[PDB]
């Protein structure tokens, strides 16, 4: 059997239409899965798993991630709704729609012999004057005002499958930014995942669910003659054992005597007995580390009136040092008076269906949260918890920048106009090109009425003779019934991070997508 | 399908044909599970792999242990896993309503209408459903004669009525001697031991602990009165230095110098239990009961039964929470504060061996606060059947005792709140009229299955239950021995309010959502 | 990758096109051009060609070695 | 651990798919249509590109005509045939227009998607396309300019003929334009009905195109089996029976009962067929054409009375020599001919291109018959001459129905997509954007002739619209060399078939309705 | 490459060319002459009176001992 | 099951079973056929196993060429058969009043009541809705602006409107001059021929023979 004088061997080789045009395809087939979840009459999207699991979800990103596309411009797409999840909130469903109009409008081109660096070059001249456009019809915010972020929240949640429960899911949300925005040097941030931990306990019902002033965790007492209610307790967080390891050498003891095994045994109680003495100068309450913690430790700890927890994860640990003020010590004899958890509330230990849960709540002004969801199942459960973090991230957006867009099609019509007045002087052949990124942004407001099944045709046409004045602006479209009301009335606003990082990630997307032609697959890595 | 395209190995369900996979599986659950609500139910044989008989009704044991794969069936199992564990039953009409939920909204969209007309008029239902169940509920000051008409009601639905008669005496009072002045009761004081005795109605109410291990020494005494009890946590075996140290001798009359000084630490905590017997005036009986939930080596056991101290080992980990309420003591860590105050105190002590396996009994105490049913079932099957009875009445009573007020039985509740709808059917004032009439009409179920499991007609029942409603003002329910329609509040047929209220809450949310799914497809390979 | 539809092109076809299509047929034609080129001039030598039933034919005419190549070839052919 | 989507309705199939929708059905039906129009985009217009195409008979096609690649690709999908048959009804009613079909309503169907997914469903982009159609139909009366009316000669026609010789026959214009000249007029009926097939092709594999002619009569590929091959008087008995004599019909048997029956039989049979020949040889007879098959005898009074034979195996072309030289198939045994003799000029042969032929060559009478003997270098190359010798007599019988004329090469088409915008802005209704995208289609025909000739088809089609300003309604495009700078197509003498582009508007325009009504598709297992 | 082209088409010119032989080189007159003179050294034994002959089998087992060259080669 | 004890190889349904299987295949071709009844319908494209096109929405035609293999698809098959052979239309609707008569019933059977007594209300609903059709009908004496309007409704059901008023003149004035004085009109003296001459729009009623 003699080989085959081959080159490149068991790989692909691709050229020309076939890949430009191909991509295109690609991105307009992603684009029409999740097209009927963006309005805020949507429907859920019930996915499986291979773990064997149910994802069922409207948001475009949860949706997105449970494909498994085979094509290489596909897996471009996922990796952009990836993007726009892990910059701002509510911004997922409309950059993927956005981006396979602007290629399906940049197809038509490649048709006209026109080379793919002319129609690139007039999207980053229009990239450019779309951030110019929102930033004139932008409108300032008061962060302090109470009522006024209600409004920011509750426009977001109106697409998810939390605007039934508006009122209740408004406050949760605001006050969970508000609680974990923490500034200790000159920097402020604001934290929604290491410190608002969203926690969800199956039984009971949704309108029952709140933000606690405070931490809590799935974990029982150490030993039931310890206190399960204190009413100010001075919690200490520990982060080694309070038991006896081997210490990290070759240690080994020659026992030659008799009295020298039992004095061993002895200085194993005595030396637990030390830390367990350096723990009680500063008369604490409630003890907390993240190892084991023996029996002998529990003895001394039950005579003091120690309420003692065990095994604490360590994310929950810094948590609950953020809530009660308490510094993670790992050293039993360096404690301090600063390290101690004063100003902590109620602590009890409660019960939610034959599972004891530490509540650490009621704090004076804790710097981490956790929000108690409890619904029918776990399904609707994760479906609350991806949605209140698509509503705490927008609202950490206004509070690093408060700047409002007009959403709801208004947002795009203004630009839109903005782009067709301003192609007037190009006087070129990018000109064209430069008109289709004003017609692609035109598929927001398209999906509006596609969704609740109004005419795209009566209503597009007076819709954009609104824009044609430059007086008024703001007119979008209503999902909820079906007609063009201002959003001046309605109160459907949409934060600048958010259309700005929507439109930037559109263009780059149709940029990295068009300049390819060609494709090889078939070869191996290390 | 947009789905196929990109990966042509997954499979896909569109607008049209997601809301049929939905739905026919919704009636697929619901023709099974329908023939056991009520006392009037059949039990059903469920036989696993291994060939063990599963024979229970419940529906929380039913939809787990079915061999059934479909996306449908897994959401109203999870539902329904929630119903079982914070609140017992509840389970049943769990998923009969929502079997009706997306039946009777079938008859509506597939008529023209969008399924997102219906949804609202089932939060407009949930309201008035809301606020009718608080007009209801009768309040009767947690009465002990209330609470037997409770656990009455949760234990026929699971047992033939001659065993609820004997199980009924063993949940409400162990219910009453844990918790007292609004103290919320803890279900982990009751302990479920399983035996295999006389019969199964033989299950009796033991006022102290039924431990499942006894003495390991035989020299010990099986039966002692008038005992203490000293819990403790200490390792009573032989133990070595975390250290690794080993020993070294020259001479072997130093090698059983080593084996003498080695035990001197076990055997100063023995000397330390043997003092304590001796300090509390041991010149009588005055039997001695150590449970020592840490393992003891037979040279302690040996040394214990000499003194006359009874020894157990190898306890749980709630034994040092239960007995130390029953006894009365201080479940010690340590022997270094040994005191007469931290002891116990039981009339007797005493086990039993069946079938070379041992049951150490505690009973005779003061104040317990902590009980244990002895379950003693024939075969193994038939203890299945009355654990899961037992915490099914057992959570009933529980939330009777919490909630002050007690909701209606059978048919006074469901048939009263889909009157109600009707009357406020043209309240919505829109497009979804239609939506609170699917509600209405999906609450009546739990009349109509208890008709149809009974024997009795179930259109003809309906007729007469809503005749006495409307006539009348008392709330009527179905008599599943007669057909006739009687008032559950006066036969003794009660229901729990938390029960209802998450009827009510978590069916409707499980069904306005399954409603608006459209695109069932499995990717990710 | 790129085309994965519910109904294909025609069967199965493979098509090259373009500016890649046209050096394949002229790289072909100068492949079948090697049996033409030894035989020319009065030092040119013949070739030998065995078909699969074990006749041989020596020749050195291009209308006999070029019949009995059995080039499947499309441009080739011409 | 995983679950899956059963069925849910009405999965009953076997084995079989179904579609339904607009997105399942509709839009993949446009973009199966689409991949057509851009296969047959290159080798449209007379810069076209061929196409080496093989079938499943693994034998070789390279052409530029959009009808015989259709004939050989084995399409499967249900609505790309469409397309195809749309195009193979422009072959038999006019024989030319038959990509103009696949480039119209190619385009017809994705400016369609473009209003299913921005706007009206398929029940007023039907109703919009209609009525532009009849539109349509009213300005290329309009556009009517010269006639093929005046000097019906073998000079008016070389002219005229190119259009359709040019668009697949690029540098052989001028040679094949004198070809059909000479062939098409010289079969005239003396305005009657012109007839399509009485002009054949006779393949001979030889020198170029340089040397191929038309002979007036017919070339066959067949021999003598005889030395009579010199005929000047050229009288031929045309008979369709087997010229070996007469045989019975039903079982035949001899039957001899003494010895004189057994010898005289013999001579007998050799006598009888002696006096058949000769009252044929009497009558003044020197060809004679059988169907049949010819004994020994007959061969040997052939050549005795020298009179030549002919074979023609073919039924079809025994038919077309009575045409021929004037003749009558006679289907008995040879008669003494009456009146049904033949008469040509000179019957001979010769081997042309190492094949030895007989040539009925006509001289004085030249009108009666034409046969173009094409001469090529590769088999391949005299297909494709073919299929643009057919251009040229199918178009010859389009000036016989309709002698009007359009201005081609791009001029018709912009002139219809002006009358057809006027038409969409001057209606008030809802089915005016289907009306303006029914004139971009018309569009996108002069944009497939500047593409293939290397031409930027932005700034061809930006000219075209700024020279017809409302009294121009001639300017085509001038596809010789870059920088077009275009001309009028009436000095050019660029124009053909305005019959052919009165059906090919009907008839794409018929197939893209008939697309956008499938709304549901139920297919079958293939097998 | 042989059986490919550079840009990646499939490059077949005759039918079933992986399974062909083609020697040009300078190798192809040097096989013919190594094939030829095992047929002479073969029949210069059976040169001569002195000649040996040579014992031949037929495809059916049938045995002739022949001599003359004409018969040898056949 | 007793089936499953003799024959292994003989799948069986019971009664809550057996019900359940007729219904969904009655709702199956009731949810294919109600996309193409009356004029306002959607045309389908039927494709067999050898690849020629046959684009139509009659409910005869659709039945007939479908990839179904079941037990009830079958027998609704063979009442659109005989509907077809001997008045023509009624194919459509035919197939629709099945299916909402199983389904409207099936909210009664599963409710506690016997399939029985929804027959015995269906033969008395039968008999009042017969003599209710012999109240509506309204005779108009047969005349030939009537027939133009009969063939009307019949053709724009399965052609796009623009055919239906040529059709009209050829199908109404074809069966007038057939037979006279009250006398059976027999189909067969109309011969259907297929041409391909000009286009779809150009079918005439020749008054003798076309021989093909
Ligand atoms: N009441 C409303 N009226 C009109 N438009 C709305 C309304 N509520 C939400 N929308 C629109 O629905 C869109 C939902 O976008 P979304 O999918 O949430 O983006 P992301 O995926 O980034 O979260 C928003 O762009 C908004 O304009
Ligand atoms: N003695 C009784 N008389 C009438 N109805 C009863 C009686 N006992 C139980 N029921 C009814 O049976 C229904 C189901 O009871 P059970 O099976 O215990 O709960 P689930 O069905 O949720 O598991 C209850 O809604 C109740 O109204
Ligand atoms: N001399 C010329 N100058 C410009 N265009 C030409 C010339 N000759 C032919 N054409 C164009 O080439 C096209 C050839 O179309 P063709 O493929 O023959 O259509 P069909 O397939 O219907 O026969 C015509 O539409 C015509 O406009
Ligand atoms: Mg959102
Ligand atoms: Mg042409």
């Amino acid at each position: 059997h003699r080989p085959v004088l081959v080159l490149s061997q068991n790989t692909k080789r691709e050229s020309g239409r076939k890949v430009q045009s191909g991509n295109i395809n690609a991105a307009k087939t992603i684009a029409d899965i999740i097209r009927t979840c963006l309005g805020p009459k949507s429907m859920m999207k019930m996915l499986l798993d291979p773990m064997g699991g149910i994802v069922m979800t409207n948001d475009g990103n949860a949706i997105l991630r449970e494909i498994q596309v085979q094509h290489p411009a596909a897996k471009s797409m996922i990796e952009i709704s990836r993007t726009q999840d892990e910059e701002v909130g509510d911004g997922t469903t409309s950059v993927i729609i956005l981006a396979g109009e602007m290629l399906s409008v940049a197809e038509h081109f490649l048709e006209q012999q026109m080379h793919p660096t002319v129609v690139i070059s007039a999207y980053r001249k229009a990239l450019d004057d779309m951030i110019s456009t929102l930033k004139k019809i932008s409108i300032p915010v008061d962060i302090s005002d109470s009522d006024m972020m209600l409004n920011i929240i509750n426009s977001s949640i109106t697409t998810k499958a939390i605007s039934r429960w508006s009122s209740l899911a408004c406050n949760i949300a605001l006050d969970a930014v508000k609680m974990v925005q923490f500034e200790e040097n000159g920097r402020k941030e604001i934290d929604i995942k290491k410190y608002a931990r969203v926690e969800k306990i199956p039984g009971g019902i949704i309108e029952d669910s709140c933000v606690l002033r405070g931490v809590m965790i799935n974990k029982d007492v150490t030993h039931p003659r310890m206190r399960r209610y204190i009413k100010n307790p001075r919690i200490v967080l520990l982060d080694s054992s309070l038991e006896y390891k081997k210490g990290e050498s070759q240690t080994d003891i020659e026992i030659t005597r008799e009295e020298d095994f039992t004095r061993i045994l002895q200085m194993e109680e005595e030396y637990i007995q030390q830390l367990c003495e350096d723990i009680i100068q500063l008369k604490p309450d409630v003890v907390i580390t993240e190892k084991g913690i023996s029996d002998l430790a529990q003895h001394y700890l039950m005579r003091a009136n120690i309420t003692a927890i065990r095994r604490v994860r360590k994310t929950d640990n810094n948590r609950i040092a953020r809530a009660c003020g308490a510094r993670i010590v790992s050293r039993p004899e360096e404690l301090r008076e600063d390290d101690v958890g004063t100003g902590a509330g109620l602590l009890e230990i409660k019960k939610i269906g034959d599972e004891y849960f530490t509540f650490i709540t009621d704090c004076k002004d804790p710097k981490a949260c956790t929000i108690l969801l409890r619904g029918a199942s776990k399904e609707i459960l994760s479906e609350v918890e991806r949605n209140l973090q698509d509503a705490m991230q927008v609202c950490r957006n206004v509070l690093l920048d408060p700047q409002l867009v007009p959403g709801g099609g208004a947002s795009e019509m203004a630009v839109a106009h903005a782009l067709t007045e301003k192609s007037k002087a190009m006087t070129g052949v990018e000109q064209w090109p430069y008109r289709a990124v004003a017609q692609a942004l035109e598929v927001i407001p398209r999906t509006l009425i596609q969704n609740c099944g109004a005419s795209t045709i009566r209503l597009l046409t007076s819709l954009r003779a609104k824009h044609t004045q430059e007086n008024c602006e703001t007119w979008g479209v209503n999902g909820e019934t079906g007609t063009l009301v201002d959003m001046k009335e309605l109160g459907i606003w949409e934060p600048l991070a958010v259309k700005l990082q929507t439109y930037k990630t559109a263009v780059e997307t149709a940029v990295l997508l068009l300049r390819i032609d060609d494709i090889v697959s078939g070869h191996k890595k290390k | 399908a947009a789905v196929k395209t990109l990966n042509p190995k997954a499979e896909v369900a569109r607008a049209q044909a997601a809301l049929a996979v939905n739905i026919s599986a919704a009636r697929g659950l619901q023709d099974v599970l329908r023939t056991n609500l009520g006392p009037k139910g059949t039990m059903k044989m469920l036989v696993s792999g291994a060939g063990d008989i599963k024979l229970t009704k419940d529906g929380n044991v039913l939809l787990h242990e079915m061999q059934i794969q479909h996306p449908t069936a897994s959401l109203i199992a999870k539902v329904a896993t929630a119903q079982d564990d914070i609140t017992g039953d509840g389970t049943t009409s769990n998923v009969l309503i929502i079997g009706e939920l997306l039946k009777q909204a079938d008859l509506y969209i597939s008529e023209g209408l969008h399924p997102r007309i219906i949804t609202e008029g089932f939060e407009a239902a949930k309201e008035k459903a809301l606020q009718f169940l608080e007009e209801v509920k009768v309040s009767r000051e947690m009465d002990r004669e209330t609470l037997i008409d409770v656990a009455r009601t949760s234990l026929r639905t699971k047992v033939h009525a001659e065993l609820a008669d004997v199980l009924t005496e063993a949940v409400v009072d162990s219910i009453l001697a844990i918790k007292k002045q609004d103290e919320p009761i803890d279900l982990f004081m009751i302990e479920i031991m399983e035996m295999k005795h006389k019969s199964e109605t033989d299950t009796s109410l033991i006022r102290g602990l039924v431990l499942d291990h006894g003495a390991r020494h035989p020299d010990m005494k099986k039966r002692v009165e008038d005992a203490y009890i000293l819990t403790c946590n200490v390792s009573l075996e032989y133990e070595k230095t975390e250290v690794n140290s080993g020993f070294f001798y020259k001479s072997a009359e130093e090698r059983e110098k080593l084996v003498k000084a080695e035990r001197k630490f076990i055997e100063d905590r023995v000397k330390k239990i043997i003092e304590l017997k001796r300090k509390v005036c041991g010149d009588s009986d005055k039997g001695f009961v150590v449970i020592n939930q840490k393992g003891i080596d037979p040279f302690s056991l040996d040394a214990l039964s000499k003194e006359g101290i009874v020894a157990l080992r190898r306890a749980k980990r709630r034994n040092m929470e239960r007995l130390t309420l029953a006894c009365g003591g201080v479940a010690l860590n340590s022997f270094d504060d040994l005191s007469p105050d931290c002891l116990g105190h039981a009339g007797l002590v005493y086990e039993y061996t069946l079938g070379e396996e041992k049951f150490t009994f505690i009973e005779k105490c003061n104040n317990p606060r902590s009980v244990t049913l002895l379950i003693k079932g024939p075969n193994k099957h038939t203890l299945t059947q009355i654990k899961d009875a037992v915490r099914d009445g057992l959570r009933a009573v529980k939330n009777a005792i919490d909630d002050g007020c007690v909701v209606p039985g059978a048919g006074a509740v469901e048939v009263a709140m889909a009157e109600a709808l009707i009357k406020h059917k043209p309240s919505v004032k829109g497009r979804a009229q239609l939506g609170v009439q699917a509600f209405a009409d999906a609450l009546l179920i739990i009349p109509k299955v208890l008709a149809q499991n009974s024997g009795f007609d179930l259109q003809e029942t309906l007729v007469k239950i809503q005749a006495e409603h409307s006539e009348s003002g008392q709330l009527v329910g179905v008599d599943l021995n007669t057909g006739e329609p009687m008032v559950a509040a006066e036969v003794g047929v009660w229901d729990n309010y938390c029960v209802k209220k998450q009827l009510l809450h978590s069916c409707t949310v499980i069904a306005t959502n399954i409603l608006l799914v459209d695109e069932i497809m499995r990717a990710g390979m | 990758m790129m085309p994965t539809p519910v109904i294909l092109l025609k069967e199965g076809t493979d098509s090259s096109q373009g500016i890649p299509q046209l050096v394949s047929n002229i790289s072909a034609c100068q492949v079948i051009a090697e049996a033409v080129r030894t035989t020319l001039g009065p030092r040119g030598m013949d070739k030998l060609i065995v078909d699969g039933r074990g006749k041989a034919t020596i020749s050195n005419d291009g209308a006999t070695i070029l019949k009995l190549l059995d080039v499947v070839h499309p441009a080739a052919k011409t | 651990h995983v679950p899956k989507a059963p069925g849910f309705a009405q999965m009953l199939k076997e084995g079989a798919k179904h579609f339904s929708g607009l997105e399942e059905a509709v839009y993949r039906n446009i973009q199966a249509c689409k991949e057509l129009a851009q296969t047959t985009r290159t080798a449209y217009g007379p810069n076209g590109m061929n196409k080496m195409v093989i079938n499943h008979l693994e034998k070789l096609f390279v052409t530029n005509d959009a009808a015989t690649i259709l004939r050989e690709l084995e399409v499967q999908h249900p609505a790309a045939k469409m397309i195809v048959m749309a195009s193979h009804m422009q072959e038999q009613e006019v024989g030319d227009g038959t990509n103009f079909v696949l480039v119209f309503a190619g385009a017809l169907l994705e400016l369609a998607e473009e209003l299913l997914r921005i706007g009206l469903s398929v029940s007023e982009v039907i109703e919009g396309y209609e009525i532009a159609c009849r539109k349509a139909h009213e300005i290329l009366p309009n556009l009517v300019c010269c006639s093929a009316k005046n000097l019906r000669d073998i000079d008016e026609v070389s002219s005229l003929l190119r259009t359709s010789i040019m668009s697949k026959q690029y540098g052989n214009e001028v040679f094949l334009a004198k070809l059909i000249a000479q062939a098409c007029v010289s079969i005239f009926p003396d305005s009657g009905h012109f007839n399509v097939d009485n002009i054949r092709v006779c393949k001979i594999l030889g020198s170029g195109i340089s040397s191929s002619s038309v002979l007036h009569g017919m070339v066959f590929k067949k021999e003598t089996e005889g030395d009579v091959t010199s005929v000047k008087d050229a009288k031929i008995a045309v008979y369709s029976c087997p010229f070996d004599g007469m045989i019975t019909e039903t079982k035949g048997t001899v039957l001899i009962k003494t010895a004189e029956e057994l010898m005289n039989f013999s001579k007998g049979e050799e006598n009888l067929m002696d006096a058949q020949v000769k009252a044929i040889a009497d009558t003044g007879a020197n060809v004679v054409v059988t169907g049949g098959k010819v004994a020994d005898m007959a061969l040997h009074y052939a050549n005795k009375y020298n009179i030549m034979l002919v074979r023609l195996n073919s039924k079809w072309d025994l038919r077309r020599l009575c045409k021929t030289v004037g003749a009558t198939a006679l289907p008995r045994l040879t008669p003494p001919v009456l009146e049904e003799m033949g008469h040509c000029d000179s019957v001979y042969l010769s081997e042309v291109g190492d094949t030895q032929v007989v040539v009925f060559k006509h001289e004085k009478e030249d009108g009666a018959i034409s046969t173009i003997v094409l001469r090529g270098s590769t088999d391949n190359l005299m297909d494709d001459i073919e299929r643009a010798v057919d251009d040229g007599v199918n178009t010859f019988k389009v000036l016989t129905r309709d002698k009007r004329l359009v201005p081609g090469g791009g001029a018709t088409e912009i002139e219809l997509a002006k009358q057809i915008t006027s038409y969409g802005e001057t209606c008030p209704g809802l089915e005016q954007y289907a009306i303006k995208k029914f004139a971009e289609a018309f569009e996108a025909i002069p944009r497939a002739l500047a593409e293939n000739s290397g031409v930027k088809a932005n700034e061809v089609i930006s000219k075209l619209y700024a020279v017809h300003q409302e009294g121009n309604k001639n300017v085509g495009l001038d596809i010789e060399a870059e920088v077009p700078a275009v001309k009028d197509m009436l000095e050019a003498g660029i124009l053909d078939t305005y019959l052919g582009k009165y059906w090919a508007i009907k008839l794409a325009t018929n197939a893209a309705v008939t697309v956008l009504r499938v709304d549901q598709i139920i297919m079958a297992k293939p097998a | 490459t042989l059986a490919f082209d550079e840009y990646g088409r499939p490059f077949l010119i005759i039918k079933d060319q992986d399974r062909k032989s083609r020697l040009m080189g300078l190798e192809a007159l040097k096989s013919h002459i190594m094939a030829a003179k095992a047929v002479a050294n073969t029949m210069r034994t059976s040169l001569g009176p002195n000649g040996l002959d040579k014992m031949m089998v037929d495809k059916d087992g049938d045995v002739t001992v022949t001599n003359d060259g004409a018969t040898i080669l056949s």
